């Protein structure tokens, strides 16, 4: 489970760059959420393209075997749940 | 409402998660230890209603499980700790819903070193 | 279709508006109140009329009733239905059920903390002959007695579909009329006190608000209550009562007795509801109805000129016998402080013209009972009444609402009634009574009903002077035997005072309440004659019409029977004739039985006092063939429990020969018999023999009053003889009539008793009585004797006082003063659940023969808890309680719907708790399983023997186990290996084997099965009757399996083969086909596919081209190419889900495996969630944690797993944790609907 290309930072409103790629056939069971300096950790992609609760309607897509403005400076690592050991990603970091 | 915590010290290399708002027991917790620089690994699954974990090879010898029932809180005990990270969520039993990491841990500051 | 209804105080009983505990500040009761709502809080309004009764509840068949409790009282309360089917969840009663503590929440409700739900299904529901709505109750069912005696009772109304029908709500009204007694003394609150007698919870006519509107009809759902005896007439001043289809002059009603009872308002005006029993405490029974507006040939003339006059009137015109330690002299010679036998009384006496100077005809055989008085409907009876006597007197009738004055229609003076108004010693009055529609017959009841006259101007006291006389009353010699059961009480007779002056030594001798003096007046006369004074011919062949009534002091009902006799009663043949006071009843009977009878009381201690009289008539294919003794034995009426004595009892026993040694023994099919003879079953036209020989100490007789002797000896009329010698045997045979035998209208076996009768009551007591059935046609045959379509069984209702059993002194065997131990509320024989022998298959309909016996104390109001059964009198009716009177038999048939254990109560509150109950067992036929003897669940230290040959150990009888030596053997004869199942469990057949010794062939070729419940009470298996015992045939050889069947299924906890016949070595591996005792432990259709493949639903499913590993294939043992369920990944979070569209029991999960290629895969470790919904889920937790359940240990093996204690869920989820190689699912589900 790395991250591609784990470094391509922008700006606020473009397309950027934050893809995943898993090492076996997961089917599904890929997310994608974010992470704040102070430590804050919240979530929105699950299930590959499925929407959050208390997160906007912005972000999202999947394919085998790949998947994927505001406060825009986080480290996208994404999340493989298809079987033990789980993992997150490398890291796509950014700055504005 | 779905809340969770984490009490908020080090010691010397070689010593030896809180939520409310949801069903304590039937729901499973994760642990993390996100190494310093890297990104985020994997600990293991603790089912505090019953005991079964399924920890990963990694943590295998550290990362040992334990909880109580009746005051919704579940530790994580290591011994000989090595020279420190940055870093629980919560996952559900079955397959379907969409408590799956939607609560992410408060963070906790761990140091290894004899300042 | 799903009615909610929400149910859940002072009262002094005369002041209305108590019931304001809704919102006024101006005894300790708890009622059943309704509710607006499911939050517990709101109280509605309820009508002035309901008073203390619970909500009425109307439904519907098909619907469901969701009742949610709530208790808020001092002390706990149940919910019991009464004629709805139940899932035992909603039983409210606790009892020995063998039921899970989740079930026994209704058993009891706590402070605080109930919903029940009720099903009605369609064979719940009314029959087309049936009221548009049967009238049933609710209670509380902890403490019966305490529960009633407190408020708990509200009414149940299962109508017919189509209660959405725009009634003319003008009409309609129908208010159930609880008639309640309570003993506030002993009530749940108190510390004697007082026993009040209500109608509807009030008592002294203070019932506000039951106004009925004029030219319509009213309907009544009458529910009587009552936690003792005690009978009530229930009579409506102008009014007749309709009930089934028969007009009925009074509401024959007695506790938990249950009517629709329809009458119609001619009359405006206000009349008075009252119960008429002579004792004044009942005297609480009265109310008012008013009745108002709302909104939107050629008839005959009868004269007949009577007069009340006064003579010597003889009670006993023939010497009775000086000899005074018998009573018999007291109420009837002459001397000391005794009157005798003429005491002047006043009658009825018609004369022939207008002068009065001349009588009419007399006739002996009426005696005192006045003219005959005949009337068709529309006729009218000019009575000119003219007095002679000393008290003003009076003539009324009872029966006929119209009657005014002759020529005009305005009375005298200030008389509300015509009914108080007297006649005074030398005037005229004319009558004018006029014989309308709504006094006469409906069709369906028969031709002449009989109703009776007195004057009224004190109702008692000149009733008991002799003021009585016959009416009739019919539809558009000759009129004849009229039979009157009067007791009349001389010491209100007005002439009382004169009579003492005549005939006493002194009349010095005051005393007055002196209490023998007083009772040796009360003269029990039949007609005017005493202790066999009235005796009348009658001839042979004479089909014979009888007019009965019942007026008298009386105050308790009588039971009437005539000997050797049979007659016509609702268009149907009994046996005793139930009659309550001031009742009258019409039977019509053909005299085909020559000999002298006696006609008489039975009710105990009338008859030996008096009531007597004699009716000397006289002229003027196969034969099934019965051994029966009556033999001596020791009985406890019941063992289980409560500080054991045991008490001498005869009883009657079928035997096989002539030879009476050989007793054919009885078990399974007859085994609840208990104190009870043998069933006696014969057809009809085909005869009957029965050799009957006394053993026993006394001497006893077998009598029936079916018992029809033949016309020898010519010489008179002949007392039958009867009175076997204890140790004579005598024989006696008859051919059996059309007449004795179910009319084509009823079911297809009638029944009859059958009993000693040289003491009556003394000796029933003692113990000899049995059922006598008489089936119909050609239904009862084989070599069985027996209908065989059908399940039968007999219970005897009776409260045995061990006092009055003539062996009671041979019971010095106690050790050196009160009755209430040597009493026992028995069933057959057996007291508190303790009656075996009650064996029932799934569905299969079973008739009950019922019958009680005795002291007038028996009116049990029996009920089938959970179920209902079909009464037939040429109409059939729905009921669920029949109101059982003593000396009567009669024949009922049920279905039982569910399966369980279930109670068979008599809802006499007194009586159940002094233990007169038991229970049933009914189970599903489709409910075989193995018991594990195979499968090693049975561990092998519960197999047990007696001898072993050597290292061939009973530990080894385990079907199919190989090898070597591989099974249990004996070279003993008499042997038995022995199996403890380990608790009460239901055997329905036994799978057999044997084992090959190098090149033997070892097998039983015959066995027998014996079993035990406590471990040394073992009884051979004698099943489906054959012999002397059953003699199952056994194997062949070495492989083969033998599967015998239990088709009476064992009950046992402890089984016991004994071989009886082997080839060269008693040798056997078995296993034990069954069922707990609960049915929970078949399978609900994995294996049969019964759960069709969409009910199957997993959370992914692994596909690629050449697999398909989709979830409807995970089924237990299927075979073939990719046989079971595969997540499309694998990870503990996963799970299989099973909708099986209704909430079911699941006590268990079998599991399994695959074989696939070479590489094995099973499953570990899982759990289990559960959900009523699919939107919600729960681990099923237990002692506190989330349960994790034992996996697989291999790919091919299945385990069981059962659920303890069992969740309840229409939704079932598993989710697998831990597995080996590839998660990999096929199972069965264990359980029950
Ligand atoms: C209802 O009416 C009863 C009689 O009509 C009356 O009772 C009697 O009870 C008292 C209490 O022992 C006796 O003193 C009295 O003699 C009785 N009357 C008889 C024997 O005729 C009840 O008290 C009345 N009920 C109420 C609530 O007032
Ligand atoms: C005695 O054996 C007979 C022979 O099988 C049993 O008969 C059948 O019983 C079933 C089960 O209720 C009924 O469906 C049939 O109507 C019966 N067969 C016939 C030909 O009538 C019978 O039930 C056994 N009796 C007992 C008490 O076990
Ligand atoms: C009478 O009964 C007794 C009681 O057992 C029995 O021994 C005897 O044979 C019977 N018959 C006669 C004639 O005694
Ligand atoms: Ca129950
Ligand atoms: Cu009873
Ligand atoms: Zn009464």
């Amino acid at each position: 489970m790395t991250q591609s290309p784990s470094s391509l930072s922008a700006s606020l409103g473009e397309r950027v760059s934050l893809t995943c790629r898993a090492s076996q056939e997961i089917s599904g069971y890929l997310s994608w959420l974010q992470q704040k300096p102070d430590g804050t950790i919240k979530r929105l992609i699950y299930a590959a393209s499925t929407l959050d609760s208390s997160v906007p309607k912005r972000f999202g897509s999947r394919s085998g075997s790949d998947y994927s403005d505001s406060e825009d400076f986080a480290v996208y690592y994404c999340l493989q749940y298809a079987s033990y050991p789980y993992t997150f990603g490398g890291g796509t970091k950014v700055e504005i | 409402q779905v809340q969770l915590q984490q009490s908020g010290e080090l010691m010397k290399p070689g010593a030896s998660c809180k939520a409310t708002g949801y069903t304590f027991s039937s729901y499973w917790i994760e642990w993390v230890k996100q190494r310093p620089g890297h990104g985020l690994e994997w600990i293991g699954e603790i089912l505090p209603g019953s005991g079964s974990t399924n920890y990963n090879e990694r943590f295998k010898g550290k990362a040992s499980f334990t909880a109580d029932s009746s005051s919704n809180t579940a530790y994580m005990q290591l011994s000989s700790l090595t020279s420190s990270a940055v870093y629980c969520t919560r996952t559900s039993y079955y397959f379907g819903s969409s408590y799956d990491f939607d609560v992410w841990g408060a963070g906790t500051t761990v140091t290894v070193s004899s300042a | 279709a799903i009615r909610r209804y929400y149910l859940g105080l002072s009262w002094d009983y005369r002041q209305s508006e108590l019931l304001r505990e809704l919102h006024d500040t101006r005894y300790k009761k708890t009622v059943f109140v309704e509710f607006t709502d499911q939050l517990f809080s709101v109280a509605r309004p309820r009508p002035p009329w309901m008073g203390l009764l619970g909500p009425t509840i109307q439904a519907e068949v098909y619907d469901t009733v969701v009742v949610t409790l709530k208790n808020m009282a001092s002390h706990p309360v149940s919910l019991h239905a009464v004629g709805v089917s139940f899932w035992k969840s909603s039983e409210g009663a606790e009892y020995e059920d063998h039921t899970s503590q989740r079930e026994k929440e209704d058993d009891k409700v706590l402070p605080g903390k109930q919903t029940y739900v009720w099903q009605v299904l369609k064979e719940n529901g009314p029959t087309a002959s049936d009221p548009p709505c049967l009238t049933y109750s609710y209670l509380s069912h902890v403490d019966l007695v305490k529960d009633l005696n407190s408020g708990l009772i509200g009414a149940l109304l299962v109508c017919r579909e189509g209660s959405l029908t725009r009634e003319r709500t003008q009409n309609l009204h129908e208010f159930v009329l609880l008639f309640a007694v309570f003993d506030e003394g002993k009530s749940w609150h108190s510390a004697a006190q007082p026993a009040m007698h209500t109608v509807n919870g009030y008592v002294n006519r203070s019932l506000p608000g039951l106004i009925g509107c004029h030219k319509k009809s009213v309907y009544w759902h009458v529910i009587g209550m009552g936690t003792s005896p005690e009978v009530h007439s229930i009579f409506l001043e102008g009014h007749t009562f309709l009930v089934r289809h028969h007009r009925q002059a009074s509401l024959e009603i007695s506790p938990l007795t249950f009517l629709t009872a329809q009458t119609f308002l001619m009359d405006l005006g206000q009349f008075l509801l009252f119960c008429h029993i002579s004792s004044h405490h009942h005297g609480g029974m009265e109310a008012h109805v008013r009745v108002e507006s709302c909104a939107e040939k050629h008839p005959k003339t009868w004269v007949h000129y009577i007069a009340a006059e006064e003579e010597d009137w003889d009670y006993a015109p023939l010497v009775l016998a000086p000899d005074d330690r018998s009573y018999k002299s007291q109420y009837l010679n002459n001397g000391p402080q005794r009157i005798g036998r003429k005491y002047k009384k006043v009658r009825f006496m018609a004369y022939t013209d207008e002068t009065f100077k001349t009588r009419e005809a007399i006739q002996h055989e009426s005696g005192i009972l006045g003219p005959l008085l005949y009337g068709e409907v529309g006729d009218t009876l000019l009575i000119i009444f003219k007095n002679q006597a000393s008290r003003p007197y009076n003539i009324y009738p009872h029966g006929i609402t119209d009657v005014r004055p002759l020529y005009s229609r305005r009375l005298p003076k200030g008389v509300k009634h015509l009914k108080d108004f007297p006649i005074l010693p030398g005037e005229i009055f004319k009558y004018k009574w006029t014989v309308t529609v709504e006094d006469g017959p409906t069709k369906s009841d028969p031709r002449c009903l009989t109703r009776y006259y007195s004057s009224f101007v004190n109702m008692e006291r000149d009733l008991a002077s002799g003021l009585i006389g016959p009416l009739l009353i019919c539809y558009k010699s000759d009129k004849r035997n009229v039979i009157l059961f009067s007791v009349f009480d001389e010491n209100r007779s007005w002439y009382l005072t004169e009579n003492i002056q005549r005939f006493l030594p002194n009349p010095a001798g005051v005393q007055l309440e002196d209490p023998e003096f007083q009772a040796s007046n009360i003269m029990h006369s039949i007609n005017g004659y005493v202790f066999d004074s009235l005796q009348l011919s009658v001839c042979l062949h004479e089909v014979a019409y009888w007019y009965i009534l019942s007026i008298g002091a009386q105050t308790d009902f009588l039971s009437v029977f005539f000997s050797g006799y049979t007659f016509k009663h609702k268009m149907v043949y009994e046996d005793t004739l139930t009659l309550f006071p001031f009742s009258g009843e019409t039977v019509f009977m053909s005299m085909e039985n020559p000999g002298l009878w006696i006609l008489g009381c039975h009710n105990s201690d009338f008859r030996n006092r008096g009531m007597t009289a004699l009716l000397k008539v006289s002229s003027c294919k196969r034969t099934r063939h019965y051994f029966i003794a009556a033999v001596e034995q020791l009985w406890d009426y019941g063992m289980s429990e409560s500080p054991v004595p045991r008490f001498k009892k005869v009883v009657f026993r079928e035997f096989a020969d002539g030879s009476f040694t050989q007793p054919s023994y009885r078990g399974e099919l007859n085994k609840h018999l208990g104190l009870l003879g043998p069933y006696i079953r014969a057809e009809v036209e085909d005869n009957i023999m029965v050799t009957f020989k006394n053993q026993a100490s006394r001497p006893y007789s077998f009598y029936s009053s079916l018992i029809s002797y033949p016309d020898d000896q010519e010489q008179g009329a002949e007392p039958r003889h009867n009175f076997v010698q204890p140790n004579e045997t005598r024989t006696y045979f008859w051919k059996v009539q059309h007449h004795m035998a179910p009319t084509e209208d009823e079911f297809d076996c009638k029944a009859w008793a059958y009993f000693s009768d040289v003491d009556l009551e003394k000796d029933v007591h003692s113990g000899l009585i049995g059922p006598l059935l008489i089936c119909r046609a050609n239904t009862l045959n084989a070599a069985h004797g027996r209908q065989v379509t059908v399940q039968e069984f007999a219970l005897f209702f009776t409260i045995f006082d061990e006092t009055k059993s003539w062996y009671f002194t041979e019971n010095v065997e106690r050790n050196c003063t009160l009755k209430e131990n040597y009493r026992f509320h028995a069933i057959n024989g057996y007291v508190m659940d303790t009656l075996p022998g009650l064996v029932m298959a799934q569905n299969q309909r079973i008739r009950w023969y019922l019958l009680s016996m005795g002291s007038n104390e028996n009116i049990h109001s029996i009920h089938f808890s959970g179920h209902v059964f079909s009464v037939r009198k040429k109409e059939e009716y729905k009921m669920a309680v029949y109101n059982l009177y003593p000396g009567v038999f009669e024949t009922v048939e049920m279905l039982p719907s569910k399966v369980g254990i279930w109670r068979i109560e008599c809802l006499i509150g007194e009586h159940l708790q002094a233990g007169m109950s038991t229970t049933f067992l009914v189970y599903s036929k489709k409910c075989q399983t193995p018991l594990g003897m195979a499968s090693g669940h049975i561990r092998d230290f519960q197999i047990t023997a007696s001898g072993q040959y050597g290292q061939w150990a009973p530990k080894l009888a385990r079907l199919h186990y190989s090898g070597s030596i591989n099974a249990w053997s004996t070279k003993e004869p008499f042997s038995w290996i022995k199996v403890d199942l380990l608790a009460p469990m239901i055997i329905h057949g036994i799978k057999t084997q044997g084992a090959r010794q190098k090149f033997s062939s070892l097998y039983i070729s015959q066995f027998i099965i014996m079993y035990s419940l406590d471990g040394k009470k073992w009884q051979t298996y004698r099943g489906n009757s054959t012999g002397t015992l059953m003699v199952f045939f056994g194997n062949v050889d070495s492989s083969g399996i033998k599967h015998n069947i239990f088709n009476p299924p064992i009950i046992a906890r402890y089984i016991r083969l004994h071989p009886t016949h082997y080839s060269i070595r008693s040798t056997l591996r078995m296993e034990l086909m069954g069922c707990d005792l609960n049915s929970c432990s078949m399978p609900l259709g994995m294996e049969s596919k019964a759960i069709s493949d969409a009910q199957i639903t997993a959370s992914s499913y692994f596909t690629n081209m050449f697999a398909t590993w989709s979830p409807s294939k995970a089924r237990l043992h299927l075979q073939g190419r990719s046989n079971a369920w595969r997540p499309q990944v694998n990870n503990p979070k996963e799970w299989l889900q099973v909708d099986f569209q209704k909430t079911m029991k699941v006590t268990g999960v079998t599991t399994q495996g695959v074989k696939s290629l070479l590489t094995s895969m099973y499953v570990k470790e899982f759990l289990i969630s559960s959900s009523q919904d699919g939107h919600q889920w729960t681990l099923f937790f237990q002692n506190g944690k989330v349960k994790v359940f034992q996996g697989n240990q291999d790919s091919f093996t299945p385990v069981v797993n059962s659920l303890d204690p069992p969740l309840l869920t229409r939704y079932l989820r598993i989710h697998p944790q831990s597995w080996v190689h590839q998660i990999a699912l096929r199972m069965e589900v264990l359980g029950c609907e």
